[PDB]
Parts: structure tokens; sequence; C-alpha cells
RNA sequence: AGGAGUGGAGCCUGCGGCUUAAUUUGACCAACACGGGAAACCUCACCCGGCCCGGACACGGACAGGAUUGACAGAUUGAUAGCUCUUUCUCGAUUCUGUGGGUGGUGGUGCAUGGCCGUUCUUAGUUGGUGGAGCGAUUUGUCUGGUUAAUUCCGAUAACGAACGAGACUCUGGCAUGCUAACUAGUUACGCGACCCCCGAGCGGUCGGCGUCCCCCAACUUCUUAGAGGGACAAGUGGCGUUCAGCCACCCGAGAUUGAGCAAUAACAGGUCUGUGAUGCCCUUAGAUGUCGGGGCUGCACGCGCGCUACACUGACUGGCUCAGCGUGUGCCUACCCUACGCCGGCAGGCGCGGGUAACCCGUUGAACCCCAUUCGUGAUGGGGAUCGGGGAUUGCAAUUAUUCCCCAUGAACGAGGAAUUCCCAGUAAGUGCGGGUCAUAAGCUUGCGUUGAUUAAGUCCCUGCCCUUUGUACACACCGCCCG
RNA sequence: ACACCAUGG
């Protein structure tokens, strides 16, 4: 039993609303350290992220110890359909960055 | 599962490692580097340490 | 860093006996339930779940570290 | 803390931040030009600056990556919603740019081209553009199973000395 | 501050040292003026990366 | 004392199951930082030493000290006979 | 032997070392003296003395000195020669014993 | 020519050998107090046991009377690991089975590599363009001679004009009664005020003498701080120099030769895969080479290296007196910093209340050797402090194979060290203590700082090597070569 | 006005 319904969905969450994500590379950290930190381990969140790069839907980066995932339009569909929202609502990034 | 997963680790150098290269032998402490004597001799230059004795 | 030799014993895990899926209720008749096992006066549980028949023992499933009924 | 941290901590402490960063832009924008970091802490605001070849690739679609880059600096280093600032520039005169060369050099590396043919590309791109001097050394194992190196210099270089420390570049 | 480093890695060689030190320079300045004025003229033309604290009240 | 409790329930406890006029069996265990207390005066401990739980006979003397300090940890060395490298009077092969 | 030979693979000498068993035409020996030209006389554990010649991958890598056990492969058309394949050190000598492979009617 | 030594003694620490379940391992001028390598756990790679998956993803299989998760009690186990066994509640599609495929590795190879470092090599060495010589490899330029620390210069000239290295350059030590300007530094003055003693004339007061006792919106920058400029150039004078480049001596002077950083072409099968989310290939990948408990890295017939303390009277002991400088100091994950002053205790140490994120508090850093007086008296002695017994504290989750510290006791070798051999020219050798690094605990190590402060040289090429020219060579894997019977 | 100075995984 990998993670409990809630997790998957706790992360889910987070990454659509901010279209990006940042974890240090800690395996004991109980808790993901404000984001997530409602009782969600900083393990989940790198287990999880794994498998949604495994598939496309995300890109990865990496430097001293600390993971960065970017989103994609793919991974925006993706997490559009598993989430049930409203078919356009996006509060990540939409905006004439001048 | 299991319960049993961590020991205490408080102090000694199983306690800290470096910031970039995760490794532990020869970690410099003073200033609060945290660092690799082997990283910083890398990074000095970014860090402000310049060489002129 | 050298390759093991032939064990004695080892064996993975237990294979989660396979029982029927739920017989916890009988009807005396149809709408007059009679329960087998008493449900657990817990707070944290829903008043839902129910209680090990393990005679010389009582044992919730839910409360993994406490309150067992010794009798 | 009630008692902010010490001045010796507080410098170091800056360094360490400024490394960091520079490290993380340039594991990512390689393939854009990147070619360095300027933070410009500025009255209400911690501006970041990154001077690059391309920088329409720095921004990307309407902004897209650029937003994206904001979002993990201010992720990653605990900076309060709203102060992380960052801009794009473009650097005048790219051919004196160590770092610029040194990868756009690694790139033409990576997609097949006889080194020496792409050595003396670069060669001539850097002292076109105004260069008392350039080299450019290449080693490892070229043309064979043992390794070895190959130089090419062009022009007036020194090694020694104080004016070192400025006169040249090196990536 | 001073840094004083093996400069090889692995241990073999020669045994030399790199001496690398920073050097934090401080100065400070006194004014008798409402502070209004502190906060106008302090506040400008502040080109590289040395700092600018300002105190309330110190005599 | 921690779980160095449990131990004690099974020094004891095993006192008890003995038939009279002998000896507990062997609480065989790891713990070699265990004090002796008075207690645990005549009952028999397998104490680990790395490999092996050597066992302990505990007499009243032993009061006071540490349970390690009854199982030694390496063999008491016997010498061989020096080899190629002992001294510099040696070097020379084809 | 010290030399200014720092170069070649430097070092290849451990604490480790795993036996090595006998196999189809292929037997123990002693050697009975040296000769010139790398080659060798040698005694089969049970027979003939069937000389023997120091192959290619041994030339000076591994030295061979008088009287020590090696294990050499047998040729099969002809007989009174071989070509020495292994040796033996004291310790593994000593577990061969131990073990019966050997006759023992050599010592170590 | 000398000084201090090292080699001899006891102990500390590293490497070999021996021993072991294992005593993990790299390295043999340019390994051996080196890998920051002072390892109780951790570290940790070794040995002996025990859980776990943290095996993405694709396909196929089983699956909502349902895949799958977790656990109470007794047995079992070092273990309160539902590890396994008896028993049967709980979770809910996240899994599980199988086939491919990934993943991790202080696993192998530094003779597959990048990068870094060391070394040849601390010396003065290196290179091309056009022109000249040669059939050519090659050569000249890059030099007979003088000079220099220097392929530094003068000159000579089939070469002309250039590049690197040297030098220039940066930090540092020595000087400014000139400038700039300072209760987070001071001086002097008196406003002072006060204590104290006559210690002086005097009375004791006035005048004085001591003050890190208290004040100044006093005046200033000599001492402190740190910025800008100045200042030394073989400039002046006398000799020696083809009267050139330059050398010796002297006046004036803070000084007429401080110390480091940086450093070339070409190369080495030098070291590092155990610094790395640097890395190719090979190996292993669930009975793991990816985690917890216990042991080891410290074991002792012996060989070796770097070092600490001594062998006493130019001393040991017990009191008294009086002087530093370079530093560090509250930690984000990580939970701990430097201490004043009161009390308590012989001592290590404990309790209580404050300051400091620091020119602000510890701190005017009352340091040691040295200085001044006692006792000892040539006796392995009151020199020396190994080894060992008994007791008391602190750090820590845990001190046994004594972590460190304190107290009473035991009181070994050692009376200046064989053949050999290391380092050193002036605030230097040596004596002496103090900080930083590692550090929950902790230096016989190393990296910096002051303090006291010599003898001997101003040379040479003998020994060990280095640079340039001429010469010889059967060498080119280059004399650690080749080669004859 | 000349002591000894052999050999090389
Ligand atoms: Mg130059
Ligand atoms: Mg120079
Ligand atoms: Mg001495
Ligand atoms: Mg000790
Ligand atoms: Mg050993
Ligand atoms: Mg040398
Ligand atoms: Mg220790
Ligand atoms: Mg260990
Ligand atoms: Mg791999
Ligand atoms: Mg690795
Ligand atoms: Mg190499
Ligand atoms: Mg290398
Ligand atoms: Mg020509
Ligand atoms: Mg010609
Ligand atoms: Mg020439
Ligand atoms: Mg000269
Ligand atoms: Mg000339
Ligand atoms: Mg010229
Ligand atoms: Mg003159
Ligand atoms: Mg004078
Ligand atoms: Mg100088
Ligand atoms: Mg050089
Ligand atoms: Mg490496
Ligand atoms: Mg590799
Ligand atoms: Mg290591
Ligand atoms: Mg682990
Ligand atoms: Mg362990
Ligand atoms: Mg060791
Ligand atoms: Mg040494
Ligand atoms: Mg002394
Ligand atoms: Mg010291
Ligand atoms: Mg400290
Ligand atoms: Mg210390
Ligand atoms: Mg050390
Ligand atoms: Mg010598
Ligand atoms: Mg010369
Ligand atoms: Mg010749
Ligand atoms: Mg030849
Ligand atoms: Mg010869
Ligand atoms: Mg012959
Ligand atoms: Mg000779
Ligand atoms: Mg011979
Ligand atoms: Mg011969
Ligand atoms: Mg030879």
């Amino acid at each position: 039993m990998l993670m409990p319904k809630k997790n998957r969905i706790a992360i889910y969450e987070l990454l659509f609303k901010e279209g990006v994500m940042v974890a240090k590379k800690d395996v004991h950290m109980p808790k993901h350290p404000e984001l997530a930190d409602k009782n969600v381990p900083n393990l989940h969140v790198m287990k999880a992220m794994q498998s949604l790069k495994s598939r496309g839907y995300v890109k990865e980066q990496f430097a001293w110890r600390h993971f960065y995932w970017y989103l994609t339009n793919e991974g925006i569909q993706y997490l559009r359909d598993y989430l049930h929202l409203p078919p356009e609502i996006v509060p990540a990034t939409l905006r004439r960055s001048r | 599962q299991q319960l049993y997963w961590s020991h205490p680790r408080k102090f000694g150098q199983g306690s800290r490692s470096c910031r970039v290269c995760s490794n532990r032998h020869g970690l410099i402490r003073k200033y609060g580097l945290n660092m690799c004597r082997q990283c910083f001799r890398q990074y000095a230059k970014d860090i402000g340490f310049i060489k002129l004795d | 860093k050298k390759s093991y030799t032939t064990p004695k014993k080892n064996k993975h895990k237990r294979k989660k006996v396979k029982l029927a899926v739920l017989k916890y209720y009988k009807v005396d008749e149809n709408g007059k339930i009679s329960r087998l096992r008493r449900e657990c006066p817990s707070d944290e549980c829903g008043a839902g779940v129910f209680m090990a028949s393990h005679f010389d023992r009582h044992y919730c499933g839910k409360c993994c570290l406490t309150y067992c009924f010794n009798k | 803390m009630a008692v902010q941290i010490s001045k010796k901590r507080k410098f170091v402490a800056d360094g360490i931040f400024k490394a960091e960063l520079n490290e993380f832009l340039t594991r990512e924008l390689a393939e854009d030009g990147y070619s360095g970091v300027e933070v410009r802490v500025t009255p209400t605001r911690t501006e970041i600056i990154i001077l690059a070849t391309r920088t329409q690739n720095v921004l990307g679609e309407k902004g897209r990556r650029i937003r994206e880059l904001t979002a993990v600096v201010q992720k990653r280093f605990g900076f309060p919603e709203g102060s992380v600032e960052l801009y794009a520039e473009k650097v005048a005169t790219r051919g004196l740019c160590a770092i610029a060369q040194a990868e756009s050099l690694r790139y033409k590396l990576l997609g097949g081209l006889a080194v020496r043919r792409a050595c003396y590309g670069v060669l001539r791109f850097i002292m076109e553009s105004g260069a008392k001097g350039c080299e450019v050394v290449v080693s490892g194992k070229l043309r064979g199973q043992r390794a070895k190196s190959m130089k090419f210099v062009d022009g007036l270089m020194i090694h020694s000395g104080d004016p070192v420390n400025y006169y040249v570049d090196t990536a | 501050l001073r840094i004083t480093t093996r400069k090889t890695p692995c241990g073999e060689g020669s045994k030399t040292w790199d001496r690398f030190q920073m050097r934090i320079h401080k100065r400070l300045i006194d004014l008798h003026s409402p502070s209004e004025i502190v906060k106008q003229i302090t506040s400008i033309s502040i080109e590289p990366g040395v700092e600018v604290e300002v105190t309330i009240a110190d005599a | 004392r921690r779980k160095q409790h449990s131990l004690l329930k099974r020094l004891r406890k095993a006192k008890k199951e003995a038939p009279p006029m002998e000896k507990p069996e062997v609480v065989k265990t790891h713990l070699r930082d265990m004090i002796i207390l008075p207690e645990m005066v005549g009952s028999m401990v397998g104490v680990y030493n790395g490999k092996t739980f050597n066992q302990v006979e505990i007499k009243p003397e032993m009061i006071g000290h540490y349970l390690g300090e009854f199982s030694i940890t390496y063999k008491p060395v016997k010498h061989g006979r020096p080899g190629i490298g002992a001294t510099h009077s040696s070097r020379f092969i084809p | 032997g010290g030399k200014n030979r720092r170069r070649g693979k430097n070092e290849n000498e451990s604490e480790k070392r795993e036996l090595v068993f006998k196999e189809d035409g292929q037997e123990y020996a002693q050697v009975i003296k040296m000769l010139g030209n790398g080659r060798l006389e040698a005694m089969c554990f049970d027979g003939v003395k069937r000389l023997c010649h120091i192959r290619g991958k041994l030339r000076k890598k591994v030295w061979i000195n008088t009287s020590d056990i090696i294990l050499v492969g047998l040729r099969d058309y002809q007989d009174n020669k071989a070509d020495v394949i292994l040796k033996y050190n004291a310790d593994e000598a000593r577990s061969l014993k131990a073990y019966g492979e050997l006759p023992e009617h050599a010592k170590i």
C-alpha cells in the first residue's frame, strides 16, 4: 500500500495549483516541509513524482540535493482529468510576464 | 512493516554531511559552510574567498 | 561484496488467510437482525466495525495497539 | 531569531546562496547560452538577473519558463511570496564570454563534428570578436582507446601574476 | 576570515596547503536629524553590494 | 533501563519454571552493557560476543560488573613464524 | 626487488585467494629442477616427470622457483610435455594437502 | 664551520609481519601523525545474525462475498521485528503474481577517462612567422666575451621583427607629531568631586604624591583604529670597470639584500572510480553488494617511520612578583556556543542569576618560560614518571577491551646514546606558552600567533644533485642501457 | 703524480 488516496490527491492538487514543485532529496524527513505538511512524508512526494515522470507529464532537474519538477501540457491534461476540475481552469501561471 | 528505521543521530559525523556532494568526510563547519573540503575548494571563488597570502 | 550461499529456511511472508468476506450478521426474521460479535465502544472508531470473537480475548483490529478485553 | 545572524555567517551565507543559484541556473539554461547571474537586492525586493544569448528561449512562450523559474527560486530558498523578481538580458559581444563558448563547443561536439573543425571554428569566432588571445584544450579519448589532449592556442596569453585575476576568462 | 585547506583530494604527494581569506570592512556614521530626512538621504545611490543599516537611537 | 527491562523479566520467571535443586537454562542476549544487580545472582546467561552466546553462571562476586566483561570478543593469540615482509633483511625473488 | 619500475600494472597482491582444482586432462606437479629458455623439469604427482613450458601468460608476471606445487595442463597427443597453467602458494598447497587432493609424497 | 638533534630509553601514532569470524582498504626522493583517517554507537566499506523495497513503467493474469494493508493476545526471537506460527479483525484499489525493463551500489578496473593535485624542476627554460644552410631528419635566430639571482642586460651578428616564462604584479612587515576623524578607542587638561596616606614645604589645610574611583554639550588625535597620499631610485660621494652593462665601500636614512601568493612548453601508464546527481564498460540487483542489534578497524614473539617526555644543581619543589599576539563565540536540516559574578565542594564539579549575533560581554585576554626568596645536595635522590591497585565526577542512548577529568598509593627503563642520518643564516635555530581545524566527549597531530633569543658563514664544487658549451657512444624500453665466453 | 667501485622483473 504505497500511499493513501488522500496523499496522491494532496500532491497532485498542489502540483496543479502551482505548476511546479521542489523537494529535498531526503527519505527520512517525516513531513514535506510546509507544502503538504498535513502528515505527508517527504518520501511520498518524490516516489509520486518519480512515477509521474516515468510517463512524461513532468520534467525533472536536480542540483545540490534538491529536485525541481515542471509540469507539461500532457501533465496539465492528465491532472485536469484525474482531479475532476472544470475543463478550463488553471491557477498555475497565466500573465504577460513583462 | 517496521518501526525500527532509525537510531539516535544528533551528533558525530553520522549526523552531518555536505551541502553539495552529500559525503561525510572532511566537512568544513567553520562559519556555517557545512561543505566538503573538496567541494569548497571548487566553489570558494563563488563564495568570495580569494587567495592572496 | 561476495556472493550468497544456500540458506536453511528462507521463506518470505505469510499468505493472507482467505476467509469468506462478510458473515457477521444473522436474521431471526427479515428486518430483525442479530449480531454475533459486539461492536467496539471506541470514539475513534465509528461504531460500525466489529471485534474478534477470540474467546479468552476480544480484539479490535482498528485500535491495533490497545483496547483488548480479556474474557 | 530575536537577534539576527552575525556578519561573518551572513556574508558566508550570501556567498553560498549565490553559488547554489548559479549552479542551478547553469545546469538548466545550458542550451540557451547562460552566462551569469547578478543578484541585486533592491529596496522592497530581491531581483535576480540572468544574462544569456538566446533570451526568447529563456522566457519562452509568453514567459512560461521565466515564471516557472521565479516559482522554483521562491519555493527552494524560502522567500516570502512576491519578493523574488527575475529578469532576462542579452549579453553584448558573446564571443568574449568564456562560458558561452565552452557550452557552445560542448553542444557542437555532442551533436557530431570533427573535434578539430569545431575547435578551429570556435577559435576563429573568439579571435574575430576582438580578443588579445584565446586557448582551447580538449582532453580525453580522441580517436583511440588511449587518452590524449589537443590544445589550440592563438594570440597573446599570460599565465602568471596578479593581472590574471582579470584580463582572462576561463571555463 | 581564514580557511586553510589541503590542496589535494586523496592524500597523496607533497603536503601543500591553500590559504583562502575573506575581508569584511565596516564603517558607521552618526547624524542628529529628523527620521524622515534620514530615510530620504539613506535610500539613494547604493550601487554595490554594501550593506546599509539604520538605527533610530544610539546616543 | 529502557527495554533492558524485559531482560529482567526473563532472568526472573526463568528461575521459577526451573525445578528445585537445579539452575535456569539460558537467557541468551546481545546486551553486553548490563550491570549485575544482586537479583541476577544464580541464573545462567548466554552473552553474545559477535558470533556466539558463550554461557556464564552468575556468582555473587560479579555483583556490579558488566555482563560483557565475561565473554571475550577475540582469540588469545599464539604466534606463527614471521613471513616475507617481516624485516628489511628479506626482499628478493627472481 | 626494487627498481624505477613504477610503470606497469602497479600492485597485484591481496590477502584474499580462492582455490582452483583439477579438470579434464589437467594434473598437479612438483618442480624438479630449473632449465633455461623458460623451460622446466617437473614431476606429475603420480607418474611421469613431464618436462613443462611456462606459457605466454605467466612469463615474468608470476615467478616459479624450484620445488613448488603447480597445476599443469597435459597434452593429449604428446605425453612428456605440458604447459604450466597455475601456481599454488604455500597456504593453498597445504589446503590441497588437507582436502586430500595431492597424494602426500611431496611436502611444503 | 657550527647549533639543535634523530639513531640508544619509556610512552603516543602510522606501515609490515603474525593471529583472527573479521582484524575493511588506498599509497612503498615523489608510501608510513598521509587519505583532515584523534573509528565506543553512527562513521563503515569488514565479520556474525535479523526486518524492509524505497522493484519506475509497459503488457498479461487474478480482483469489489472483493486485489491488497496493519495489528492484540500465547509460542518464537537480542528484540515490544505480525519475522514466523495459532486465532481473525481491520484497510480499500494505492497493491499482488508473471514476463520485459529500470534502480541503487564506500562493488571491479586510476593501465578505458574528465577534473583536481603531486612531480620531473626552483631552476632559466620554451616557441612559431618571413629570410639564410642542408636531398633530409634538422639547424640559425636562441651567440665568441663581459655582466646578472635570472635566455637579466651590454654588445657581436644571416638574421629581422615577436610571443610565453623571469621581472613587472597582489597581499604582507618596517617609517610619517603631515592629512582625513572617531563616548563600540583614547590622551591631556582641569570642571571636578571623592578615598587615602604626609610621603614634601607646610598643619593635616594651599601647594603637591597614588587611582582601570566618578563625571565633562572640556580641547585634542601623541599612543588605538583605517583610508588617501608620501617615501628608495644603486638617487649622492670615492674606487674598480673595453670607462657600457654593471660590482665594492661610505654619508644621509624608518630602510640601501623582509616574507609569501601567482608561474611556462613538454611529460609521468605518479595519486585519486572511497569527494561528486563527474563518468565508459563489466558485476550484483530481493536468499541483494540498497537497513537495525552485536563484534572489529585497538588483538602481539618480532622489523621500520614521524614524534612526546627525560636522563637533573645553566636543576626539582614551595611561595611572591610582573609582561602578549593571531583567533573563535548562540547552528536554517543539525539543537550544541563564549562566559562574568554570588553561593556550595579539597578537587574534578554543582546550583543561582546576568552580558554578548560582538573594537560594546568573557577581556585592561593578571599565559608560560624568564625574575625574586625558601628546602634539597651528587645518592637512579625530593631527577624521571612507565606500569598497576582503590575511590569520586562529567559527556552520552550506551564507557567493559580502563572515552576524558580528579584524589591517595605503587615508583620501571633511562646517568647523553653504535654503524648511520635530518633540518637550519637573524628576530632565524632552540626553549616557551596561546588560539583555529577535527570537537555530544577529547591532542603527544597539524595549521597560525606571539615571548626569551645564541654559537657559526659571507665560501667552495670535495660529497649528493642541477643548468649551459665542447666532445665520445655498439644506448633510444635511453647506463636501473647494451653485451662476451 | 690514478686504493676499492661487480650486477639488473
Ligand atoms: Mg610575463
Ligand atoms: Mg612573478
Ligand atoms: Mg630531545
Ligand atoms: Mg591517549
Ligand atoms: Mg590491522
Ligand atoms: Mg625533488
Ligand atoms: Mg577515539
Ligand atoms: Mg562500527
Ligand atoms: Mg549504474
Ligand atoms: Mg558512488
Ligand atoms: Mg594516472
Ligand atoms: Mg589522472
Ligand atoms: Mg625555413
Ligand atoms: Mg632549402
Ligand atoms: Mg636551436
Ligand atoms: Mg652570477
Ligand atoms: Mg643588444
Ligand atoms: Mg629578439
Ligand atoms: Mg659611482
Ligand atoms: Mg646613519
Ligand atoms: Mg621579495
Ligand atoms: Mg613550471
Ligand atoms: Mg575521482
Ligand atoms: Mg566506474
Ligand atoms: Mg577514504
Ligand atoms: Mg542507510
Ligand atoms: Mg552496524
Ligand atoms: Mg587504523
Ligand atoms: Mg610525514
Ligand atoms: Mg621543556
Ligand atoms: Mg596547538
Ligand atoms: Mg570549542
Ligand atoms: Mg582543541
Ligand atoms: Mg592527522
Ligand atoms: Mg641529504
Ligand atoms: Mg646556467
Ligand atoms: Mg655529439
Ligand atoms: Mg636500438
Ligand atoms: Mg651496467
Ligand atoms: Mg650468457
Ligand atoms: Mg653502480
Ligand atoms: Mg651475474
Ligand atoms: Mg649476465
Ligand atoms: Mg633490463
